[PDB]
């Protein structure tokens, strides 16, 4: 993904102040707020019946820590995402059936959420540099996909 | 929203598919597995291979509300009503598969229709496609 | 659709914005330059750069637009009317666009109205970002 | 992008068959017939205001011709896709103001042309090879976009 140096910067300052269990855990309970469809992979949780139902579900945090983690093992990878994602890329695709569409809808709610909980802070710059990162990782997770 | 020419062009155009509705329609679905792999993420059910008797039934199934759609041009979002539910509330299937279905209905309609597929027909069955996408994914939130 | 909590939702949110409405409307823009370049494409004849007249007074006219919208939500293909007939036959933008608009349209939001921005307003937000993008796009073709 | 062997004979094979300056008409026609608002580039191209009218544009099909002769020469390069259209792609980018979008609605065009001309022989494999082809090429155009 192809980020600046300032840009790599930037994201890595930024996600220094993150804790992850709440970005995480607010990233993927938003998504199920917004678009409530990507609940689909989430029967599983009983309710997910209102928007504090599912903001406070411990099985949406354990699962936005999983996910933000991974996410930012690839922070470290910025030059290699393909690679870094392949074998969870196939994980996704022929066990889980994730449509990859799901991906791009949590990047950009992980991009809201980080405005949200930075505010000022989360400049258009910044942003800017995030929008290309959760790119990269959609695209990233995409990849193995048959 | 869809024109009375529009109107025309698409009941004109489903009126030459006549009774390969369903057979386009399974055809629609292969296209739509082959061209765009991440649809097949819906279907994990169903074999996929060539020839599949569930994608066969399945595309019955969908030409077949496409028929009725046609069949209430003026109010297709009654006659599709019970089909919005369906997806709005059950299958969440993401609104943006809509369009990869859509464009593969269109060559599938392309493939079988070589005169009646003008550029005013091809764009009212555009337009018709997007707007049975659209009140398929109307109840969503 | 909007139901009666989105529009409650959506007035008690953007009555927030209030005076902010150019600020917020320009900062949306700068967002959505930054973000996906290719909207910069429709903006050939401003001067984009960070703090220009040009983008500052557009800002203020998207936003202005969308109070328009939330005063008349209840009606707002009429209230809308003049601008969909504008970006209808006159700027042509391509629709994809307002996705990427109204994205930077909600992050300005969060940035700027952390207490309003609850998981609840933010979809009912998202809703009526799209049925404004819909509205916008209706008499396109 | 990539192609198994199956779908590389494909594009190939069925393009030996294909009068680019033909389809190029109309493909682009198409494209300003379907998607309408498209018309915004080529509004010295004269009138276009129906059907009948972009059908019959001489300037459309000229410049149809000189389109799908730029895609025809990049099929000779289907492992560098980049680098084959970089140019094209600032020129589109800078010059023409071209929202890559359009690239898509394009050869989503293209490839109903291709469907409508060839009948059955345009079988879902070979349109699933084109389609790989088509949006490569417009990530291709849109690469040098900033
Ligand atoms: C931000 C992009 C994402 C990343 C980096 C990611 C990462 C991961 C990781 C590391 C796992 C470990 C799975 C395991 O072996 O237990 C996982 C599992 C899983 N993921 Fe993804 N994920 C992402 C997005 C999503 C989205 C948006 C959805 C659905 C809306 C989803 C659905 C799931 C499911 C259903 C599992 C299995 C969970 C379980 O069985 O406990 N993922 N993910
Ligand atoms: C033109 C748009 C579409 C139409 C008209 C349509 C129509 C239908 C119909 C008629 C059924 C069966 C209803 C019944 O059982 O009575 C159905 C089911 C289903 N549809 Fe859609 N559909 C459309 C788009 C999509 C898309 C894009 C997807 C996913 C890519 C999708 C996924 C499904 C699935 C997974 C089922 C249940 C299939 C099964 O397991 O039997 N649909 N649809
Ligand atoms: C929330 C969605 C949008 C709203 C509310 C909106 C509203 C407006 C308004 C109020 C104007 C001024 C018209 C006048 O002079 O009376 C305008 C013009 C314009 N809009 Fe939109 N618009 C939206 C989406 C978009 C998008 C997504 C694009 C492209 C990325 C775009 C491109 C333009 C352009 C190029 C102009 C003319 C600018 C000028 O030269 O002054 N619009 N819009
Ligand atoms: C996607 C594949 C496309 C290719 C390969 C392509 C290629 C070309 C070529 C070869 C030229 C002639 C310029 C030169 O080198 O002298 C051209 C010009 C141009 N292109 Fe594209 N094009 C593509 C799509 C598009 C689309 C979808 C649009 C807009 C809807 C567009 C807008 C234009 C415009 C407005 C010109 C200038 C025409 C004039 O001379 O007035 N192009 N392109």
């Amino acid at each position: 993904v192809h980020l600046t140096p300032e840009e790599k910067s930037a994201v890595t300052a930024l996600w220094g102040k993150v804790n992850v269990d709440e970005v995480g855990g607010k990233a993927l309970g938003r998504l199920l707020v917004v678009y409530p469809w990507t609940q689909r992979f989430f029967e599983s949780f009983g309710d997910l019946s209102t928007p504090d139902a599912v903001m406070g579900n411990p099985k949406v945090k354990a699962h936005g820590k999983k996910v933000l983690g991974a996410f930012s093992d690839g922070l470290a990878h910025l030059d290699n995402l393909k690679g870094t994602f392949a074998t969870l890329s196939e994980l996704h695709c022929d066990k889980l059936h994730v449509d990859p569409e799901n991906f791009r809808l949590l990047g950009n709610v992980l991009v809201c959420v980080l405005a949200h909980h930075f505010g000022k802070e989360f400049t258009p710059p910044v942003q800017a540099a995030y929008q290309k990162v959760v790119a990269g990782v959609a695209n990233a997770l995409a990849h193995k996909y048959h | 929203v869809l024109s009375p020419a529009d109107k025309t062009n698409v009941k004109a155009a489903w009126g030459k598919v006549g009774a390969h509705a369903g057979e386009y329609g399974a055809e629609a679905l292969e296209r739509m597995f082959l061209s765009f792999p991440t649809t097949k993420t819906y279907f994990p059910h169903f074999d996929l291979s060539h020839g599949s008797a569930q994608v066969k039934g399945h595309g019955k199934k969908v030409a077949d509300a496409l028929t009725n759609a046609v069949a209430h041009v003026d109010d297709m979002p009654n006659a599709l009503s019970a089909l919005s539910d369906l997806h709005a509330h059950k299958l969440r299937v993401d609104p943006v598969n809509f369009k990869l279905l859509s464009h593969c209905l269109l060559v599938t309609l392309a493939a079988h229709l070589p005169a009646e597929f003008t550029p005013a027909v091809h764009a009212s069955l555009d337009k018709f496609l997007a707007s049975v996408s659209t009140v398929l994914t109307s109840k969503y939130r």
